[PDB]
């Protein structure tokens, strides 16, 4: 590679993920700053679309009985924490997952967070100083979700407006709609092939020529 | 009155641009050639209502467990421009899917016009992902609400979990497909990956008597 | 069979890497590496027969 390009949305603001920790709710079009489907300490290199907080009361008791086994194919972080210095146990059926007696009688909570990505055009993010765009040259990306190498050039390609990315006949990413609303081609990993050495034999000179496969 | 969807009801499955390629997917689909009510209604996890008016005749839905002020329900109507949405414990073609999954409403638009005289028209067409909503509720039933005053109709189809084959043009947008469950030649062509096929004989999937 | 998972959580490699950054890639990154591995010997095999 020749260089690194990023490109995130230019939206910048402060982000309430403090306010409702302590005090369902939403937060878009924010910047954050800070596990079942990724790492905790690389939660600031992604960016998402509407992250969702799960926000209720219950004593550390119950804490043991949220994850699966929530649904199973889904992903998130959950925090706990503890102070002190209601509930069914009765229903006809249980409950599909992310759906809506006695009790609890507290005497002397679990945030359930919920990602959504390269769904709909990138909105919560942390810190991320963009960089120019450089075309025709062998370069790093680092594109709302896509971190890849390769050569970028215009491309002829015309995207619905509700779509962002762009796939193959293969499923593979030969095309990408900048943040700025700009279709560019991300065509091949500029170049690659093999190497031959060409000898008469080491018994009669030691000269060897070498051939490039598949080149310009 | 019951009516035959000919190849109606086929909306975008994701996000991505797509060109000069065949697509495999698994989802909740209107199959070709299914019954539709003819209105002049449980949700069953999935709904294609479309509708035909003239001059926007009647506008609504609703949805709910029990829809009589006991339960949580869902509205979508037109105040004066703008469609309003709330939950709570409440008191020529238009094209719809409405899906509840993962709580997350989905919902896909379309629009047609159409000269018929007292049913459905013929064709098909394509919707687009233009709402979803975290309602976070539990869908049973639904009705959608008539403005009263000339004729107007309006349809009713269920989704079930089907394979679709859909094409895609140049130009990058779906223009045909083949349900691949309706006819057993159907399924050749989603098992070959074609729209004509040379003569001879091709084994497909297996079969049990459950 | 490139678009083909093998159990791991994703089939693309720098979305297990973007979500993961130690012994839990690895040992996502081995069951893509174990069923790649078996495909490329498979179609080698079937071009010598
Ligand atoms: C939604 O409520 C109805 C009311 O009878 C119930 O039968 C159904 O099971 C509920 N949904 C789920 C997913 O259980
Ligand atoms: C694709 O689009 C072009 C112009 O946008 C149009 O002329 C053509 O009929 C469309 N369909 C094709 C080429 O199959």
């Amino acid at each position: 590679p020749s260089g690194d390009v990023v490109r995130f949305p230019n939206i910048t603001n402060l982000c309430p993920f403090g306010e409702v920790f302590n005090a369902r709710k939403k937060i878009s079009n924010c910047v954050a700053d800070y596990c079942y489907g990724v790492s905790a300490t690389k939660l600031n290199d992604l960016c998402f679309s509407n992250v969702y907080a799960d926000s209720f009361v219950v004593k550390g008791d119950d804490v043991r009985q949220i994850a699966p086994g929530l649904p199973d194919d889904f992903m998130g972080c959950v925090l706990a924490w503890n102070t002190r210095n209601k509930y069914r146990y009765l229903r006809h059926g249980k409950l599909r997952p992310f759906e809506r007696l006695n009790d609890y009688g507290f005497y002397t909570r679990v945030v359930v967070l919920s990602f959504e990505l390269l769904n709909a055009p990138a909105t919560v993010c942390g810190p991320k100083l963009s960089t120019d765009l450089i075309k025709n040259q062998c370069v790093n990306f680092n594109f709302n979700g896509l971190t890849g190498t390769g050569v970028l050039t215009p491309s002829s390609k015309r995207f619905q407006p509700f779509q962002q990315f762009g796939r193959d006949v293969s499923d593979f990413t030969d095309s990408v709609r900048d943040p700025k609303t700009s279709e560019i081609l991300d065509i091949s990993p500029c170049s690659f092939g093999g190497v031959s050495v060409i000898t008469p034999g080491t018994n009669a000179s030691s000269e060897v020529a070498v051939l490039y496969q598949d080149v310009n | 009155t019951q009516h035959t969807s000919s190849m109606r009801g086929v909306y975008y499955p994701d996000e991505i641009f797509r060109s000069d390629t065949l697509y495999l997917t698994q989802d909740l689909f209107l199959p070709f050639y299914s019954n539709v009510t003819g209105f002049h209604i449980p949700f069953k996890d999935g709904i294609y209502f479309a509708a035909t008016e003239k001059s926007n005749v009647v506008r609504g839905w609703v949805f709910g467990s029990t829809m009589n002020n006991k339960s949580q329900s869902v509205i979508i109507i037109n105040n004066s421009t703008n469609v309003v949405i709330r939950a709570c414990n409440f008191e020529h073609l238009r094209e719809f899917v409405f899906k509840n999954k993962d709580g997350f409403l989905y919902v896909y638009k379309g629009y047609q016009p159409i000269d018929v005289v007292r049913d459905l028209p013929s064709g098909f067409n394509t919707l687009k992902p233009i709402f979803k909503l975290p309602l976070g509720i539990n869908i049973t039933n639904f009705r959608a609400i008539l403005t009263a005053f000339s004729a107007a109709a309006y349809f009713v189809g269920y989704l079930k979990p089907t394979t679709f084959m859909l094409k895609y043009d140049e130009n990058g947008t779906i223009t045909d497909a083949v349900d691949c469950s309706q006819n057993p030649l159907a399924e050749l062509k989603c098992s070959v990956k074609s729209f004509e096929i040379d003569k001879g004989i091709y084994q497909t999937s297996n079969f049990r008597v459950v | 069979q490139l678009s083909s998972n093998f159990g791991a959580i994703s089939s693309v490699l720098n979305d297990i890497l973007s979500r993961l950054d130690k012994v839990e890639a690895e040992v996502q990154i081995d069951r893509l590496i174990t069923g790649r591995l078996q495909s490329l010997q498979t179609y080698v095999t079937q071009q010598l027969i």
